[PDB]
RNA sequence: GAACGUCUGCCCUAUCAACUUUCGAUGGUAGUCGCCGUGCCUACCAUGGUGACCACGGGUGACGGGGAAUCAGGGUUCGAUUCCGGAGAGGGAGCCUGAGAAACGGCUACCACAUCCAAGGAAGGCAGCAGGCGCGCAAAUUACCCACUCCCGACCCGGGGAGG
RNA sequence: CUCGUAGUUGGAUCUUGGGAGCGGGCGGGCGCGCCCGUCCCCGCCCCUUGCCUCUCGGCGCCCGGGCCCGAAGCGUUUACUUUGAAAAAAUUAGAGUGUUCAAAGCAGGCCCGAGCCGCCUGGAUACCGCAGCUAGGAAUAAUGGAAUAGGACCGCGGUUCUAU
């Protein structure tokens, strides 16, 4: 079956991106991917966005930005530790001056900077650039 | 079964490339610049240094 | 094909210790083929018994006529061909003497210019050639 | 039941019953005693042994056990062996070499008291650790939880 | 996905995102029930019932209407059918690939329809086997093949 | 095993004795009692090092014979026995008299009593399965069988004896806030009142602890030992003030006080 | 010769339990008769533990008891008539637990 | 201390894919049994436990755990080898005494040996320290004290090729 | 080249949902208050998202009770992240530390004729997989509930009962 929305949109985004039109358009959707939309609002990567309702799938329409290089999709799904937050810190994202591995864990969504601040761990599914 | 001591370490730590006398360059000015006795001392000297270094280095990230 | 779930190890691991079943560097070391056909049961030294000495040829690219001895191995009993260096370091060889040969060197393999000599030889009558070139002894020969 | 003809004989001895002559106080006309040896952690008597002459000497309700050490549960799936079920603990492992897991779980071994009965495939039973009793069977049933259709009444 | 075809079109549908009553001739609930219990009695499909519901009728979903649907009604009712759609037609029509294979026994590329048939039905009875509208086992080995077939 | 062993090694002791390397690799052993191996001293080490008396054993084991030191209110031929936390040893011929008592950390540290409060000595119980001729006889983990305690004690209290075999005196019960000393464990050093105990049906029973300086943590019941009912207890705290100085803390008082005050 | 072994037995799984060391005291299966009615005849026997306990060779008589009232008097075995395990006991005239005697 | 015990991990292997058995492999019942639990063990019963989730079968220079050479985090090669466990006592088998023993630095067989001797008979077991002999390329000394350490006694009054 | 058992996996959605929420911790104009920061981050909250129904009582608070408690979190469940018990000393990562360097060692120093019948307090933490245990968490994964009707006020109990 059609499967990981969350892929399909760090592919599709990544595929017009290099192409560079200003927004994009991605039939599907959901609310997680939807919360690294906003993630990614809050370090400024991405622009305001607009959520194109059709229950059948959820489009999104969203602004595509100089801000961004690309961001991974990880499936299987992991878990960090809180020991090994460093070691994924320092094998995955090219830089430390931006970009921050993201975790799925009982804190909420985040970035690993602020995951480490709340002392709690979880799954990798994201790291930006 | 001994009831000797038991412990010993390393000092003069092997070079990891000596075939390019650059290294040796290093070696050479080394008793260039205070002419002791062999090369057992640069090894140990670059194993102190490295040693106290990395001690802090890689309990910095922490 | 190429997949990556998470629980897969059952997959994963044994596809993959089956796929190692390929590499030379994990059949030399992991069935018994290698230790029990090595030339001998595996020995920095080879100990054994000189039963002929006589001269092995070469290809003409490098034309050669090397010295080479026939060792009867004590620790089985094979017979063996080692080359002896040290040039004039063959006619002091007194046979049926317990002599020292060691693999060419090469590791379970050869050299190429002096084809099938896997061998090469330092004691004679239990006497070094790495001490009877260079005289700091000698033979009882 | 009918059970009083296993090849010994087997009662409870704490009040005695064949203390009056007229057959009254005999199995009679009120039933002996069957001592309940002192159960816990959440457990009691249910139904199976108030209402039933339901005894065994290896019974986790009654009986010589004494639930310690660890206490675990499975699933039933196997309904042969006369008095003995066979129950699968599936877990999942764990490997550090990968930083993936494996599959692998073990069979456990459980005697089940004649209490319990109607004992269907596919539901949840919680286990107890007493005194070795056998080879196999090092363990003991507690509760049994699903044994009926899935999603109606 | 779509193994059991090599072709990927889709022309289902897409009802009109406003949820909202049809509205055109409104025709509201009352008969809309006793149609649907009319179509169902007379020994009909939901799949064909539905058709009839929006031709005469006009019905782009019966959701609409009233909140219970066709199934969940029949089901309150007690008509509910033999087998289900799914099993029922890929049934009806393996009978009429069994009986041309072994009418024109040479017809090699048939079988090869013939077995994705009990492949199909075989994949939708374990399905509805845990559905629970089929017992716990039930049996096709072609032994099935024409028990409902007089 | 198919039989005990007899000989116990330098390595293999335990390390709250300074083991040392280069001696040789066996052990002084202990005969075996209450105090066992894991939480004992063996006396000659004490006459051996800990006060360095005799430099090596072959003196330390001659105080015995000259029959000056006594063990337990009962004469002492061994010059070892199984003897841990709170025990009393009575030097009279320098007048010294040690507790053996745990540290900030373990170590046996070495503490000076006055005999008069070492006289009385506290004991904790072990258990009454009840006793004989319906008359209840309590136990001790110092192994005191003691006939005839108070009626109404409770275990995991401590009885007080005189190093005596009758009745007891002023005995405390296990409650909240009551103050505590580990035996054993990785909370030596750490006293404070309970305020909290989790009596937790399904596993071993937990001691919360609230410390006399604020740190609050959580026990097995095993470890802990009642020292002190109310916010007092009677047993007296050596150099370190019972409490465990942070190693981060430890760096100014193990240097302006060694190697820098002598 | 006889003591007893577990790891002597088969595996779960139709396996074998090689050995790995040698057969103990600890395992004992020590042999005897079984004692019937006869000349009162018993011996001790050195144990694990260095205990030792009694096994007995003959015997006639004991304790026996009334539950309706709890009282016991020491009468004979004359005989056995019922073990409840085979059905020749009976007639052996053993004497084990939960034996059955016309007495 | 010593076994018995609850969950959970072993290396290769499908040119091992259907096995385990009345001769207990599956459990119950009853009874002997040794310290008990248990087919430890015998009968009458129900003929069962397991694996395509790798059982059954195998084979391993299978000694195992802490750890060594390495090694950006990955992993890789191993760890007889002073700590511990389990082990065996030239190889099995069988046993009194002993708290603890199936004790071979108690024996009794047997194995294959070979110690003697004036042949009627007896009577032995270094994988302890030394070593020899054989092997092999390969590992130390018939030096003493138990002065460190211990460890032994009826016990600071004596004993140690443990250790030095 | 098709099918297909395990085989590993998997649409959307079933709260990331509002307040000026308050004290406290903050980025920030202002001087943590107004606040921009989907309750910026929690104890107390408010529209919701679980429980004292039960005993004696804690400042409460009312008149043996009750809004919360307890010993204590008993109305599904698991996966998985944050708490401690455990991770046999020790090889080590290893603090303090002249072994005259260096390794080595848990060591010493300070004194005076000791003249005081002395002093300092040391002889530290951490890691110790997986799995066994302990408390939080409820974002992600699974699974789970009242569809031909029953979860609740002892609904009114005919009926058979069985103590205290």
């Amino acid at each position: 079956v059609r499967m990981n929305v969350l892929a399909d949109a760090l592919k599709s985004i990544n595929n017009a991106e290099k192409r560079g039109k200003r927004q994009v358009l991605i039939r599907p959707c959901s609310k997680v991917i939807v919360r690294f939309l906003t993630v990614m609002m809050k370090h400024g990567y991405i622009g305001e966005f607009e959520i194109i309702d059709d229950h059948r799938a959820g489009k999104i329409v969203v602004n595509l930005t100089g801000r961004l290089n690309k961001c991974g999709v990880i499936s299987p799904r992991f878990d960090v530790q809180l020991k090994d937050l460093e070691k994924w810190q320092n094998n995955l994202l090219p830089s430390r001056q931006f970009g921050f591995i993201v975790l799925t864990t009982s804190a909420g969504i985040m970035d690993h900077e602020e995951a480490r601040r709340k002392h709690t761990g979880g799954k990798i599914l994201g790291f930006f650039f | 079964p001994v009831a000797r001591s038991w412990v010993c370490r390393k000092t003069y730590v092997t070079p990891r490339r000596p075939f390019e006398k650059s290294r040796l360059d290093q070696e050479l000015k080394l008793i260039g610049e205070y002419g002791l006795r062999n090369k057992r001392e640069v090894w140990r000297v670059k194993f102190t240094l490295a040693k106290i270094r990395k001690a802090a280095r890689e309990l910095l990230t922490l | 094909g190429k997949c990556r779930g998470l629980r897969t190890a059952r997959k994963l691991r044994s596809h993959r210790r089956d796929q190692k079943w390929h590499d030379k560097q994990y059949k030399k070391a992991h069935l018994g083929t290698a230790l029990k056909a090595n030339p001998f049961g595996g020995a920095s030294h080879a100990k054994g018994i000189v039963l002929e000495k006589v001269g092995v040829e070469a290809k003409q690219p490098n034309s050669a006529i090397r010295k080479c001895v026939r060792v009867q191995l004590i620790k089985n009993g094979k017979k063996i061909t080692a080359f002896v260096p040290n040039d004039g370091c063959l006619n002091f060889i007194e046979e049926n003497d317990e002599v020292l040969v060691a693999g060419f060197g090469r590791k379970g393999h050869a050299v190429g210019d002096i084809p099938g000599v896997r061998f090469k030889v330092v004691k004679v009558a239990n006497v070094s050639l790495l001490a009877l070139y260079k005289g700091k002894k000698e033979r009882p020969r | 039941a009918d059970i009083q003809t296993e090849r010994a004989y087997q009662k409870q001895p704490t009040i005695f019953q064949n203390k009056k002559r007229v057959l009254l106080g005999e199995t009679g006309k009120e039933k002996l005693p069957r001592y309940y040896k002192n159960i816990g952690l959440g457990f009691k008597t249910p139904k199976e042994a108030i209402e039933g002459t339901y005894i065994d000497k290896k019974c986790p309700f009654t009986g010589n056990v004494s639930i310690r050490g660890r206490i675990l549960s499975g699933v039933v799936t196997k309904m042969k062996m006369q008095r003995t079920i066979v129950i699968r603990r599936d877990y999942l492992h764990y490997i550090r070499k990968y930083n993936r897991f494996e599959k692998r779980h073990k069979n456990m071994s459980v005697h089940l008291s004649p209490c319990f009965r109607d004992v269907q495939i596919g539901d949840i039973v919680t286990v107890g650790e007493c005194r070795p009793l056998s080879k196999t069977v090092r363990f003991n049933v507690l509760k049994v939880t699903k044994a009926a259709g899935t999603k109606k009444q | 996905g779509r193994m059991h075809a090599p072709g990927k079109g889709l022309s289902q549908s897409a009802l009109p995102y406003r949820r909202s009553v049809p509205t055109w001739l409104k025709l509201t609930s009352d008969d809309v029930k006793e149609q649907i219990y009319k179509l169902a009695k007379k020994g009909l499909t939901p799949s064909q019932i539905g058709v009839i519901l929006r031709d005469s009728h006009g019905v782009a979903q019966v959701r609409f209407v009233t909140g219970n649907k066709i199934l969940r009604i029949l089901k309150s009712k007690g008509l509910a059918p033999d087998l289900p759609e799914d099993l029922y037609h890929l049934i009806k029509k393996a009978v009429a690939v069994r009986k041309h294979l072994e009418r024109n026994r040479k017809d090699k590329d048939a079988k090869f329809r013939l077995i994705l048939i009990e492949s199909r039905i075989h994949r939708l009875a374990r399905y509805y086997k845990t559905k629970r509208v089929l017992p716990p086992n039930w049996k096709y080995e072609s032994s099935t093949a024409s028990a409902l077939v007089a | 095993a198919r039989g005990p062993k007899k000989h116990l090694k330098r390595v293999a002791a335990p390390k709250h004795w300074m083991l040392d390397k280069l001696t040789s690799v066996f052990a002084p052993r202990p005969s075996t009692g209450p105090h066992k191996l894991r939480e004992c001293l063996p006396l000659i080490i004490f006459l051996r090092n800990k006060l360095k008396y005799a430099l090596t054993g072959d003196e330390v084991k001659k105080i015995c014979m000259q029959r000056f030191i006594k063990i337990d209110g009962k004469v002492r031929a061994d010059i070892t026995y199984p003897a841990g936390f709170m025990d009393v040893i009575s030097i009279d011929k320098t007048g010294e008299n040690f507790r053996l008592i745990y540290d900030t950390k373990g170590r046996f540290a070495v503490h000076r009593i006055t005999p008069e409060e070492a006289k009385y000595k506290l004991c904790k119980v072990r258990k009454i399965f009840v006793g004989t001729k319906g008359i209840p006889h309590l136990v001790t983990h110092d192994a005191r069988t003691i006939r005839y305690p108070d009626p109404l004690i409770k275990m995991n209290d401590t009885i007080q004896i005189d190093l005596e075999t009758g009745k007891i005196t002023d005995f405390i019960k296990f409650d909240t806030g009551n103050l505590c000393m580990v035996t054993g464990g990785a909370n030596l050093g750490r006293i404070g009142v309970i305020t909290n105990r989790e009596r937790h049906p399904g596993s071993f029973d937990v001691v919360h602890v609230k410390d006399a300086n604020g740190n609050s943590f959580a026990t097995r019941l095993s470890n802990i030992f009642v020292i002190g009912k109310g916010n007092k207890p009677w047993i007296s705290l050596p150099r370190g003030k019972g409490i465990r100085l942070t190693i981060a803390e430890e760096r100014d008082k193990r240097l302006a006080a060694k190697q820098s005050s002598g | 010769g006889i003591s007893r072994d577990n790891w002597h037995k088969r595996r779960k799984t139709g396996g074998k339990r090689k050995p790995y060391h040698k057969k103990r005291k600890y395992e004992l299966g020590r042999p005897a008769a079984n004692t019937k009615i006869g000349p009162r005849r018993i011996h001790t026997v050195r144990v694990r533990g260095g205990n030792k306990k009694y096994r007995a060779l003959r015997l006639d008589v004991g304790n026996f008891s009334w539950g309706s009232e709890c009282c016991t008097r020491k009468t004979r075995i004359i005989d056995v008539v019922y073990n409840a395990s085979n059905n020749e006991l009976v007639r052996t005239k053993t004497l084990v637990k939960n034996c059955i005697v016309l007495i």
